[PDB]
């Protein structure tokens, strides 16, 4: 499983550029792909989305007019056609795969991201920074505006981890389930507006920034992130 | 050599004498005062559509929501019963599938048929598709039933007069059961998963021990081929359907038959047998285009699920006990339920 | 010849089973059914507010 | 238990006659089509006669058409084969077979190598 | 209806689309079951039909005039048949091969044909007879050492059917012998069925090259008769 | 026919028109709901039966509405301009649906092994939509530019061509049915199929002829003999010719849809 993004670099304001996302190692057609971007020193932010079969496309409000998403299944590549760039579009753009069925795990793989430089439910994580020592249990809280518990029983909250220099990784999908390879130390729970992620026994490779994401309705909104410094 | 036949007859007479001795009172006489169940009626909540041809096998999940189905078009479909959605569509190498199984953990499904192979399909892959995992290849006859014990152990039944217990990771038989004299048609794992039963086209059923490999008891009440078998929820009894238009209830410790479910108007053979959760209802599918709900204690017919246009071939009741699902040769699959 | 010997041995192992009377068997089945009757949706239909299949 | 005991064999000169009876217990005799099955030494397994569950439809192989006769008595649960003018090619082990399913007009596996609903056999030999 | 549930419905729609796209291939494919004894010669029929035009089932692919045909010869299965013959319902036609030179097993073949014909599930399924090995039957009848009267007494009081079409340069005796067996099979074929299915006889050798076309024509006739009876013109 | 009294057939109480139209509406709604409610029957032939049921229902509604409007009688030219078009387009629809069923059956018989390859569902919808669109276009274009004495002559020819084609196809089916019966009857071990085929052809062709021939005749006489007193009587029974046209739509399901046992049982459930 691998995703590689290319097509970054400098660009004068008002120009246009295309990003490509080359996939390999999995069934590309059965996955719906996303684009999440991160400002140079800020939190994550959703951009676009194309479903399996290209039958459902959603855009963010900030880019609903000037960006176009498209995919070419036979050659396993995802495209994002950027037009009329401004100074707020400077970020690192990530290619995220997602599959939806009963019991699936969306947002499960994140590409390494490409860097581009140009010369609604609200989630808040009031704990901007939490100092923690190895061996101690730490809890990270996230809060919502609308209740995320849908009538079908699901809660639709996602927890992500971002190491200091890597791409985000999935930890918990739908507030209680655990990812494929994530250790059993991570567990999460919540009520419907307030949520908590608990680490049972902190290790060295568990530092970074933690994000809370909603998938109840588009657009997808993240939090500001909680930094765990050792 | 004739002394062997004489000894066999002597032991058979002793067995029959012991059965007569232990049969102090019939089950019906004891159940005479039990309150009879009402007229149970079910109203076909969901109809599942999308199979191109006949349906022989279905299996529920352990969560009572997911559902596998085998059709002779060469497709296995994983259904979301609550929504009628199609989760997966797995094309098989051989189109003549006769059974399917859904693993208790949810990560695997099995299939098999005239091609004597039993194929395990990996459902939860880091690549997104469903791949064939193993192909068990040691049966010399068609494979009529397969049921999982764990994610690594499966139990199969074959037209070759034998059952087997494979090791999925190795791909080799761990124990072969070789007591029957006809084509084993069905297979039912006990709730405790240390014993199981099979009926094998010789009007007989046999209780096997998984660890050892030997036939514990043998039940010989029927008249013709046995098609379906299923355990009572207790684990100390099991019901059997056959081609002579009768269902019978066998208890292991009594080592007899206790009650025969039949009616003079039925001249068609049962193809599927399943119990409810409390054991008060026994559902049996017939060749006369519809199923029947029996009262497993009073032996009185208490319902008819007449909704199909062809032979009913499979019948499953969820672990939750909330729904019963029926598949037939009309390329459909109906999920029935009651109403208050 | 071997088939006869195998059948004789199997019958011998099937003759040494400690059976119980049919009355106790029927009593046990009856007791199980009457003990679990309350948790059987098909025997006792659930209210529509709780049924997964009609809501 | 479905069992079929076939008795009435023995030595007989050419041109002699015998009678074969098949006591049947355990399978509600009147509902099943019944057959007779023959196995000459060193040969396969042959079908020699057939009778319906009422006694109306009767078929034969042809090599024994005019000589053998098959009857039925649903009350006593017996099947009869009146061998009348035997010849040395008739020596074999005779099996009383039952047809797999009730009320049916198809009899598939009556001549299979290991068929459940068949007797142990009676040896009929001709000098 | 949540967003993930909408996406699940979309995936189900795509799965149904692929299923519909496979339904075209399914309804454009004709399935045939090949039946025969050990001496029948179904193997040489397969060899004829494949170069031109512990596994328990063999599939053979051949195509005649842009019409796809699937055939299935049963392999590593036991001699009991009454349970796995039900899987072959709703097939287009059953192909039955008989060795017409071996008089001893002719009655066994007739009984097998009767069982296939009278089965409850194979009542709407036609049978294409292939009276194989006619060369052996000719060689045996002309070099008279085995009498057919020894196994079928009715051959004495039998006459060649009027509609017989003998091959040029063929003895009357071999024509009588080859039509007697066909008459025996057709007697079972016509005694029951209520018009829902028929038998199409054919005399074939081991050197013929036109059997796939015969199966194509017979399947055409089967479908034509079915649609005619549906429309009540027949 | 009737002629005799050369007076218009006004001895037609709108009660009988309403009764016949209601019976036709009930029968066609019943057959269409039976078709749409039985997922097992989605073959092309049943879609063509769908189209025929819709067309017959539209014919019945149009005729009943026009008769009721004249009986009850701007508010005149705005109604007897659409009721004089849904009475012309619906005739085209019924005729073309009948021919479509005939051709579908002919292709199933004479091109049996390729009918499976070629057209199953999508082309069925394409053809049905094309026929209905073209018949609505013809109905409209027979209001605009209408009464031109060349529009009415391009309708008798359509009817006669369609009648000839239907009869040709059905006789050509019966001939191969006779061939198959000839082949079947010569078998050693051996109602009536010939009689059954004769009855089926007679019923179908005779219903399409008897229940339509007078009307189109009338239409012809129009541009044929508008002066002959015998032709005057032939004209004077337009109200009987339309009762025949409505007698069509009450037996079309009986002879096309009810004849299939799979659809017949679906009526029992409803």
């Amino acid at each position: 499983v691998q995703l590689v993004e290319s097509g970054g670099g400098l660009v004068q304001p008002g120009g246009s550029r295309k990003l490509s996302c080359s996939a390999s190692g999995f069934a590309f057609s059965s996955f719906g792909m996303h684009w999440v971007r991160q400002a140079p020193e800020k939190g994550l932010e959703w951009v676009a989305y194309i479903s399996s079969g290209s039958g459902t496309i959603y855009y963010a409000d900030t880019v609903k007019g000037r960006f176009t998403i498209s995919r070419d299944d036979p050659k396993n590549t995802l495209f994002l056609q950027m037009t009329s760039l401004r100074s707020e579009d400077t970020a690192m753009y990530y290619c995220v795969r997602s599959i939806y069925y009963y019991g699936s795990s969306p947002f499960d793989f994140w590409g390494q991201g490409t860097t581009l430089t140009v010369s609604d439910i609200v989630m808040t994580q009031a704990t901007s920074s939490v100092p923690v020592t190895p061996g101690e249990s730490v809890s990270i809280s996230c809060r919502s505006s609308k209740s995320l518990l849908h009538s079908n029983g699901n809660t639709y909250l996602y927890w992500f981890l971002q190491r200091p220099g890597q791409s985000p990784q999935l930890l918990i999908y739908r507030m209680s389930n655990l990812a494929s390879g994530v250790p059993d130390r991570f567990s999460g729970s919540g009520s419907g507006t307030a949520f908590t992620l608990t680490i049972s026994r902190l290790e060295a490779e568990d530092v970074g920034v933690y994000y809370c994401m909603q998938h109840l309705e588009y657009p997808l909104t993240f939090g500001a992130g909680t930094k765990l410094e050792l | 050599l004739d002394q062997l036949r004489q000894e066999a007859e002597q032991l058979k007479n002793q067995i029959r004498d012991a059965r007569k001795a232990c049969a102090d009172a019939t089950l019906s006489q004891i159940t005479n005062n039990i309150d009879p169940v009402g007229r149970i009626q079910m109203r076909t909540r969901r109809t599942l559509r999308g199979h191109l041809a006949k349906i022989y096998a279905m299996h529920w999940g352990t969560d009572s929501r997911l559902l596998v189905s085998a059709s002779q078009d060469g497709k296995l479909i994983i259904w979301d019963s609550y929504t009628t959605n199609k989760v997966h569509a797995i094309p098989l190498r051989s189109s003549w599938v006769m059974t399917c199984a859904y693993a208790p953990s949810g990560n695997y499904v099995a299939c098999g048929g005239l091609d004597n192979i039993c194929s395990i399909y990996n459902l939860k892959t880091r690549e997104g598709n469903v791949r064939v995992s193993r192909e068990l290849a040691g049966h010399t006859g068609y494979l009529s039933c397969c049921r999982f014990l764990d994610d690594n152990q499966i139990v199969t039944s074959s037209g070759d007069t034998t059952c087997a217990l494979w090791d999925i990771e190795t791909g080799q038989q761990t124990t072969t059961f070789t007591g029957h004299t006809g084509d084993v048609m069905s297979l039912s794992l006990a709730p405790d998963t240390r014993l199981f039963v099979s009926g094998a086209c010789d009007a007989s059923a046999k209780l096997w021990d998984v660890r050892e490999g030997m036939c514990r008891q043998t039940f010989t009440g029927h008249e013709s081929d046995i098609n379906a078998i299923c355990f009572f929820p207790n684990g100390n009894a099991f019901a059997t359907g056959s081609d002579d238009a009768t269902c019978r209830l066998f208890d292991l410790r009594a080592d007899q038959e206790l009650m025969t479910y039949s009616h003079d108007n039925i001249i068609c053979g049962i193809t599927s047998v399943s119990f409810s959760k409390s054991g008060r209802l026994l559902l049996a599918g017939y060749d006369d285009f519809n199923c029947n709900v029996w009262d497993a204690l009073k032996a009185d017919r208490a319902g008819v699920l007449a909704g199909h246009d062809n032979r009913v071939s499979c019948l499953g009741v969820t672990d939750d006990g909330m729904a019963v699902a029926t598949g037939s040769w009309d390329s459909f699959l109906k999920i029935w339920n009651g109403s208050s | 010849i071997a088939q006869a010997r195998k059948l004789v041995e199997q019958l011998k192992m099937e003759a040494n089973i400690d059976r119980i009377k049919v009355s106790k068997a029927a009593a046990d089945l009856m007791a199980y059914c009457e003990a679990h009757a309350k948790e059987d949706p098909l025997l006792t239909p659930v209210p529509a507010s709780e049924n997964p299949f009609r809501e | 238990q479905v069992q079929l005991q076939e008795s009435g064999g023995g030595l007989v000169q050419p041109g002699g006659s015998l009678r074969l009876s098949c006591a049947a217990s355990g399978f509600t005799f009147s509902n099943y089509k019944m057959n007779w099955v023959r196995q000459a030494p060193g040969k396969g397994l042959e079908w020699v006669s057939d009778i319906s569950q009422s006694g109306a439809s009767i078929s034969y192989t042809g090599s024994v058409k005019g000589r053998f006769t098959i009857s039925r008595d649903n009350a006593k649960n017996t099947l009869y084969l009146q061998m009348n003018s035997l010849k040395p090619e008739d020596t074999a082990v005779y099996y009383c077979a039952r047809c797999p399913a009730p009320f049916t007009r198809d009899c598939f596996d009556v001549t299979s190598t290991t068929y459940a609903y068949r007797g142990q056999g009676t040896q009929v030999t001709v000098s | 209806l949540s967003a993930e549930d909408k996406a699940a419905v979309e995936r189900s729609k795509m799965i149904e689309k692929q299923l519909q796209k496979d339904k075209q291939v399914y309804r454009a494919t004709h399935r045939l079951l090949l039946l025969g004894a050990d001496n029948s010669g179904k193997s040489t029929i397969v060899k004829q039909m494949r170069i031109y035009h512990t596994s328990g089932i063999f599939e053979t692919k051949f195509q005649v005039d842009k019409v796809n045909f699937h055939m299935f010869d049963v392999g590593a299965q036991r001699d009991e048949r009454r349970k796995w013959i039900q899987c072959f319902n709703d097939v287009t036609a059953i192909i039955f091969v008989v060795d017409s030179s071996d008089y001893n097993r002719l009655q066994e073949a007739l009984n097998d044909f009767k069982s296939i014909w009278n089965n409850r599930w194979l009542r709407t399924i036609s049978v294409i007879l292939f009276l194989n090995k006619q060369d052996l039957l000719a060689e045996k009848v002309l070099a008279g050492k085995s009498k057919i009267e020894d196994y079928f007494p009715e051959f004495a009081r039998y006459t060649t059917p009027e509609d017989a079409t003998p091959e040029p340069g063929e003895d009357p005796r071999v024509t009588r012998a080859k039509y007697f067996i066909r008459d025996e099979f057709l007697r079972i074929s016509t005694a029951s069925g209520d018009g829902r299915h028929y038998c199409y006889p054919h005399f074939t050798c081991s050197v013929d090259t036109e059997n796939a076309r015969r199966i194509f024509n017979d399947c055409r006739d089967i479908i034509q008769r079915m649609h005619l009876r549906q429309y009540e013109l027949l | 026919y009737s002629d005799g009294g050369c007076y218009e057939q006004l001895f037609v109480s709108p009660e009988v028109f309403v009764t016949l139209g209601v019976i036709s509406l009930l029968e066609n709604i019943l057959v269409i709901v039976a078709i749409a409610k039985n997922k097992n029957l989605h073959s092309p032939m049943y879609f063509f039966i769908c189209s025929l049921a819709v067309a017959d229902m539209l014919v019945s509604v149009s005729n009943g509405s026009e008769t009721i409007v004249i009986t009850l009688l701007s508010f005149t030219v705005n109604i007897d301009n659409v009721i004089d078009s849904v009475i012309c387009s619906s005739l085209l629809a019924s005729i073309c649906s009948l021919l479509s069923i005939a051709v579908d059956r002919y292709f199933t018989i004479f091109y049996a092994l390729q009918y499976h390859n070629i057209m199953t569902v999508k082309r069925v919808g394409i053809i049905i939509s094309c026929i209905w669109a073209a018949c609505t276009v013809s109905g409209i274009l027979f209001i605009i530019y209408s009464d031109s004495s060349a529009v009415i002559i391009c309708l008798i020819t359509m009817f006669f061509t369609m009648l000839a084609l239907m009869a040709s196809l059905y006789v050509h089916m019966f001939l191969m049915a006779r061939l198959h019966i000839k082949r079947i009857a010569v078998l050693p071990g051996t109602q009536g199929a010939n009689m059954k085929g004769a009855i089926t052809l007679t019923i179908l062709i005779g219903v399409f002829v008897v229940c339509w021939a007078p009307f189109f005749l009338h239409l012809i006489f129009y541009i044929s003999c508008p002066q002959n007193p015998y032709c005057v009587c032939f004209m004077s029974h337009f109200n009987l010719y339309l009762i025949l046209i409505m007698c069509n739509s009450i037996i079309d399901p009986l002879i096309y849809a009810l004849r299939s046992q799979e659809l017949r049982k679906t009526f029992k459930e409803i």
